[PDB]
RNA sequence: ACCUCGGGAAAAGGAGUGGCUCUGACGGCGCCGGGUCAGAACUGGAACGGACGCGGGGAUCCCGACUGUUUACUAGAAAC
RNA sequence: CAUCCGGUCGAUCCUGCCGGAGCGCGACGCUCUCCCCAAGGACGAAGCCAUGCAUGCCCGCUCACCCGGGACGCGGCGGACGGCUCAGGACAACGGUUGCACCCCCCGCGGCGGUCCCUGCUAGCCGGACACCGCUGGCAACCCGGCGCCAAGACGUGCGCGCACGGGCGCGCGCCCCGCGGGCGAGCAGCGUGACGCAGCGACGGCCCGCCCGGGCUUCCGGGGCAUCACCCGGUCGGCGCGGUCGCGGCGCGCCGAGGGCCCGACGCCUGGCGGAGAAUCAGGGUUCGACUCCGGAGAGCGGGCCUGCGAGACGGCCCGCACAUCCAAGGACGGCAGCAGGCGCGGAACUUGCCCAAUGCGCGGCGCGCGAGGCAGCGACGGGGAGCGCGCGAGCGAGGCGGGCCCACAGCCCCCGCCGCGCAGCCGAGGGCAAGGUCUGUGCCAGCAGCCGCGGUAAUUCCAGCUCGGCGAGCGUCGCGCGGCGCUGCUGCAGUUGAAACGCCCGUAGUUGGCCCCCCGCCGCCACGAGGAAACGGGAGCGCUCCAGGCAGGCCCGUUGGCCC
RNA sequence: GUCCCGCCGGCCGCCCAGGGAAACCGGGAGGCUCCGGGCUCUGGGGGGAGUAUGGCCGCAAGGCUGAAACUUGAAGGCAUU
RNA sequence: GAAGGGCCGCGAGCCCCCGCGCCUGGAGGAAGGAGAAGUCGUAACAAGGUAUCCGUAGGUGAACCUGCGGAUGGAUCCUU
RNA sequence: AAAAUGGAUAA
């Protein structure tokens, strides 16, 4: 079931192509692993058997990620406080999905240990003294099962803040 | 004029023969498929039938003779065909409501010679060969 | 197909081994091992069919599992194990010390060589890769995965595997001036010298090869193999890569029946 | 499935394009008398071979002269004819092949070469002799008269190792 | 189209039953990024790529122009 | 289907419709209307034109083309 | 391997087709003396099936009530290959060519082989339960329950060495372009460094990397008809995320833009549509066939849905819906031969419920099993080959019997040596084509014959016999089909004044076709030669299966072969 | 002189080759089996049949496209008596 | 963490609704083709007794007839 | 000016 094969799809001129084969395990798909944050139960990540003996960590829920600074490279294990602006869909960020590529608020407290230095990314250093630092999840929870993010910096910080500034 | 004398007129040339080719009567009967449906025998060499009634068809006016024929009902497609009992005195062996084998007259379905309305022959009556019951080799 | 193919049909089986079309729809399986199906000959073919040795396939197997046979410095009791180019097929118990090399015809046949030249099996480096972490590696056609290679060897180079010693000590390049035995396509098994090597982007590099008498053969870079800088590194089959022409083949064969 | 089906077996008969011409048919009775051939098929058998032997040559005779392919393919055909003996060591050339005829091909048969020696009597007795195995090149009492004894073994042709100890006529 | 470019590869086909040739064409699809500026009627070389779409499997790696006011290239 | 090509036609036959919570569109000029629209949640015994207002439909046949008019107080028609 | 000929007339030359003639491959009729190479329920029923089989093998483990080997269980490995059909699929499968810098991969092969600390701590080796079974149970059956004993190379923890490391995450090219190698043709790759995960690996160190064998896609092309199918498509066409997958891709899923394909036939429908390598028939050019043998595909009653796994959307696996059945103790239970043999139906049509691994493979086992893959036998005039049915006037044989031998898994056959001895023809014609009576009875345009012209009305060259004779021959006729015939399809190579056929004409876009000229370069097309592409098959060199149809053999031999051109 | 020779575009009669079954064309129906300048239509024995149906166009009458089943051995061209 | 549930997906099946392909029953109506020697006229081929025939429209038991324009494939290669 | 017809089947 849940096939990814091209027989079902229409051709280039939009001509339907008749099916010549029953579906096969080589092309398969599963109900997607939407990844729920645990803001409100420890992180539990199912392990799903895959083709080739390899295994994929199904992210039913995740709570903590490794986020790294854009210049000083602090890289601190932290908590994903909340999720905003998935861009692929507004609703995914309203159901707290942690799909990779989503701005997430990370707790400032572990990464506040880096507050001592100055000339160090002043716009984010202000955000470090503020209870949340925006970061974009950079690994796929649905396959990897572990979500790590990079600190929001550079022009992207400006756009993703511009996006969250009407609020 | 066959014309189309162009290096780049192979497309036109290929189709012109394909379209005009169907016109040839022999090719048209051969591959239209109208006859594969029409043939009572279904294109089979021979087909089984049940005898419905012995009939006499007068031959063409040049050759005046009462040809003797049997109306047979094909078992496969329930078509009422007329077969000609062959040779001399053969009708006496044939009985009504009796199984029969029927095969082509050899002109390719067309009537052979002077038999009006007849296109098929009776190879076997009730299993036993018609020729055998005529040559005496196998009797009733 | 579902899973993996498990049997071999003789009619599909190759023209190079040459099996009797009659006597079995099936053929011995080129079972997995050191040499590839296109470039290998099953040992049970080189035991039963080649030397006309033991009688049946079951009988061949009984000797095989009695540990009576040796291949490439180890015994290997597999019944249809692969035997390839330069695979030292020799039996110590029969004292038959041979090696397997390609004929001018294109069927590898046994070329006799003693322990002195049976100590080392010649091979070519096809791929250099970083494997098992950052340890650079070297792979030969018979799946001989030596580890850290010598700095001089790049690729299309030649390695003297040492059998029981199993190490690389002698390295020969493919650059023009090294005698090259062709192992693919039409020439498929005759020696020569490299007239030139020519490359095209992402396309088969064509290496010119002319025999000692003359006669050109232009096989692609993958099939080309460097047997020696000059002369065989181990031995040449008694054809020396002459390739006698079609009438010449008739000439040799006609007197062959007369000799009896 | 079954190695049996991978056998190439064909037909040697070369049936005529027109089956009822009396000039040809009556000569068939005449050739049948000349070599004692049992069936029209027994002529047809060598009719195919004869025409084919001439046909292969008619290709290589008009083929590029002194060509390597012609030399190898011509060598085979001429050699076949020298050992069988239809062609000769004087002729030794592609040109002579066309002249061969079906009866000239029949000459090499054991119904014909036995007749030249006269070991087995007239072609009538001669065919009877091979079936009765009283004639052979030697050591293979031939049952089949079709055996085309080659020129080398025509001199070697002989009466059976065992002819006619309790002969059938005087057996009782 | 959006970052796409449809190309007509036209070739002559030598049928043998009639010694004559046909005239056939293939409509192919390629990705052109703002690197190259093209117009319909321009000649471009497209290289094969990891499937980039259902039909776009090519990338424009060369571009030549044509006078601003069937050729088997 | 049919057709005088306009009609038939609302053909037939289906699906949805509440409350709340939000969000894009629409203008004048930087402040200021408008009440129509799409959406998207979340929710309520499986309930939403919740009262009201408000076509049953289809296949033919016979008249008369039709919109019209008529026996006020028994015939509204195919009659005029 | 370039051929005709019967037929429209009182005759003649045509056009034009009807008829023969040959070859293939099937059905049928009558017939057939032995051998040899034998196909064989493909054919608008991929309809339905009784019965029996088609995958078991091991022994890691034994305290089974006989020996240290085991009955069974459990553990292991293979059951996905093999066998069968050909329904679907008509820009798909499928042939050649490409790429994976978008992948996955059992087994074998060779290399690698530190696994962090709280770790956890016992490695002189740990933990408990676990079938078979003991005892007791339930039903008519399938079928399992409980309690206790308990068996391991099974599991489950865990001996663990800070260049600790499964996967995954941040920062680690430049500055107009390339010109070195772990590399490549291409920035691909490795590895450090910072965080995570503490992860795979072991209680008989194996996780890994390469390799093999492959699968997943994919490029450039080839890849049925139908216009009484002309407009078509709506994740369809693109971009941008995000999922999903072994991975790339509308593969899904949001958001955006309006694309995509066509007279060079799009789209739709149709097909007694698997495709190729190949066949048949044949101067050349071809034309039809492609069920079957090898290669690729797809299906197992029909739809789906899933598990064990490295791989299966598997049916001699499961789970459902649908039909179609069974069995029943009436509560229940259990299916699926398009495997082999054999039914039943259907058709014109297609064989024994044989035996056996002995071969040739393959699985498992190193201390021989397992195989309805097959091998053999039976049936077997699809056919194909080779001798018969006398020869000679007198010499003999063989189809058989009868005993050996040999062959043989075992009988058998072949083949041998004795002893004996049964040689043995049919189907079709005889006016013409077309070969072969100017014979005789019967019968009267009746009967019949006759492919086609014709014969039969009281002299039948033609029917019904008999006599002769001709064809081919243990085969010969009769139908159905294709090809040659047939320049009756015309590219080579058709015909259009009258035989059949220039649209009444003009304008004209698709197409299709186009002067002359400009040596000396790019892209063509092209021209030639290559390289690399499966054998079979076609041919083709050699080799007396007794000839042969055959075959890769054989011989005191080229490393003896088995080539070689496709 | 409305002469003579004509030069081109037509309208025509006879016809040399040459072609064709011939009637006969010959300013082609000649330069073809010693076959190939280009483009287009159209036919494939004679009936059924321009018939049926599916369109489409037309006020209609009808036009254009266009079957098959089925039958039959001749139909037909130009000539000579 | 068993029996269960809630919700999506993948998806049979059944029913309805339309499209298509494929065959088919049927009074009665209208043809066509073949039945050894039916009835009614004689249209056409001789200027076939009214030269034939093409178009188109009208008539008539039936061939056929007549109108109006055409061809010669005519019964005319010939005439201020 | 008026005139229609002639079986079949071989000869």
């Amino acid at each position: 079931g849940i096939t990814h094969d091209k027989m079902y799809k229409r051709s280039k001129t939009g001509a339907v192509q008749g099916k010549w084969h029953k579906k096969r395990k080589y092309n398969l798909g599963r109900q997607p692993a939407n990844t729920k944050l645990i803001v409100k139960e420890g992180q539990k990540i199912s392990t799903i058997r895959c083709r080739g003996g390899n295994i994929k960590r199904r992210a039913l829920r995740l709570s903590h990620g490794s986020f790294a600074w854009g210049s000083a490279d602090i890289s601190h294990k932290a908590r994903i406080l909340q999720v905003v602006y998935n861009s692929t869909s507004n609703e995914l960020v309203r159901t707290n999905t942690l799909v990779k590529g989503c701005v997430v608020q990370i707790d400032s407290a572990p990464f506040k240990s880096a507050l001592s230095n100055d000339t160090l990314d002043k716009e984010i250093l202000d955000q470090i003294r503020g209870d949340h630092i925006l970061a974009r999840i950079s690994s796929r929870p649905g396959q990897v099962g572990t979500a790590d993010g990079y600190i929001l910096e550079g022009p992207e910080l400006l756009f993703y803040q511009k996006k969250l500034a009407p609020k | 004029m066959s014309k189309t004398s162009g290096l780049y007129t192979a497309r036109k040339l290929r189709t012109v023969r394909r379209v005009n080719r169907w016109a040839d009567k022999k090719y048209r009967k051969a591959h239209l498929g109208t006859w594969l449906k029409a043939n009572p025998l279904e294109g089979a060499c021979m087909a089984r039938g049940i005898v419905t009634q012995k009939i006499g068809i007068s031959a063409k006016q040049p050759n005046s003779a009462v040809r003797k024929a049997v109306r047979v009902q094909l078992t496969k497609n329930s078509k009422k065909i007329t077969a000609f009992v062959p040779r001399d005195g053969s009708i006496t062996y044939i009985d009504n409501n009796d199984e029969v084998l029927v095969a082509g007259f050899g002109r390719a379905g067309r009537a052979v010679g002077d038999i009006p309305g007849c296109r098929f022959k009776v190879i076997k009556v009730a299993g036993i060969g018609l020729l055998a019951l005529f040559l005496r080799k196998r009797e009733k | 197909a579902r899973g993996v193919r498990k049997h071999l049909k003789r009619l599909n089986a190759p023209k190079h081994w040459l099996l009797d079309k009659m006597g079995g729809i099936w053929a011995p399986r080129p079972t997995n091992g050191p040499h590839g199906l296109r470039e290998c000959i099953p040992l049970i073919l080189i035991l039963r069919n080649r030397l006309h040795y033991a009688n049946t396939y079951a009988e061949t197997s009984m000797i095989l599992q009695d540990k009576n046979v040796l291949i490439d410095g180890k015994p290997r009791t597999d019944p249809t194990f692969p035997v390839g180019f330069m695979d030292v097929f020799e039996i110590p118990k029969v004292h038959k010390t041979f090696r397997v090399l390609y004929d001018v015809k294109g069927r590898f046949t046994l070329v006799p060589i003693q322990s002195n030249e049976a100590g080392f099996k010649l091979c070519r480096v096809q791929k250099i890769f970083l494997g098992d972490k950052g340890m650079p590696y070297l792979s030969t056609h018979d799946a001989r995965t030596i580890r850290f290679p010598h700095p001089d060897i790049k690729t299309n180079d030649t390695i003297k595997i040492n059998l029981k010693t199993g190490k690389i000590d002698e390295w020969y390049k493919f650059d023009i001036g090294k005698i090259v035995m062709v192992t693919g396509g039409r020439n498929c098994g005759r020696i020569g010298t490299i007239q030139a090597i020519d490359k095209h982007m992402g396309s088969y590099t064509m290496i010119r090869m002319k025999d000692t008498e003359g006669t050109e053969f232009l096989t692609r870079l993958c099939n080309v193999f460097v047997i020696g800088n000059d002369s065989p590194a181990v031995a040449i089959p008694t054809t020396k890569g002459i390739r006698p022409d079609i009438i010449k083949n008739r000439e040799l064969r006609l007197r062959s029946i007369a000799k009896r | 499935p079954r190695i049996s089906r991978h056998r190439n077996s064909s037909k040697t008969y070369s049936t005529p394009k027109k089956p009822f011409t009396k000039p040809r048919l009556d000569a068939e009775l005449k050739l049948c008398g000349e070599y004692g051939l049992k069936c029209k098929r027994e002529i047809y058998r060598a009719r195919y071979m004869l025409a084919k032997i001439r046909r292969t040559a008619r290709n290589l005779l008009t083929l590029d002269e002194n060509d390597i392919k012609r030399r190898f393919e011509g060598a085979a055909l001429l050699r076949r004819l020298h050992m069988l003996g239809i062609l000769d060591e004087e002729k030794d050339q592609l040109d002579y092949v066309l002249g061969l005829r079906i009866e000239d091909i029949f000459k090499r048969r054991l119904q014909s070469v036995i007749v030249e020696s006269k070991l087995a009597k007239s072609v009538h007795h001669a065919r009877n002799m091979i079936k009765a195995r009283h004639i052979s090149v030697g050591g293979q009492i031939v049952n089949i008269p079709s055996y085309m004894v080659r020129i080398s073994n025509t001199s070697r042709v002989a009466i059976a190792d065992t002819s006619s100890g309790k002969p059938g006529r005087t057996k009782r | 189209m959006q970052r796409s470019i449809i190309v007509r590869r036209d070739y002559l086909h030598f049928v043998q039953k009639y010694k004559r040739y046909e005239r056939r064409h293939k409509h192919v699809a390629a990705h052109l990024s703002p690197c190259f500026r093209v117009k319909e009627g321009d000649i471009v070389t497209i290289g094969e790529c990891r499937p980039l779409s259902k039909t776009i499997r090519f990338n424009v790696i060369k571009v030549e122009p044509v006078s601003e006011a069937f050729s088997p290239f």
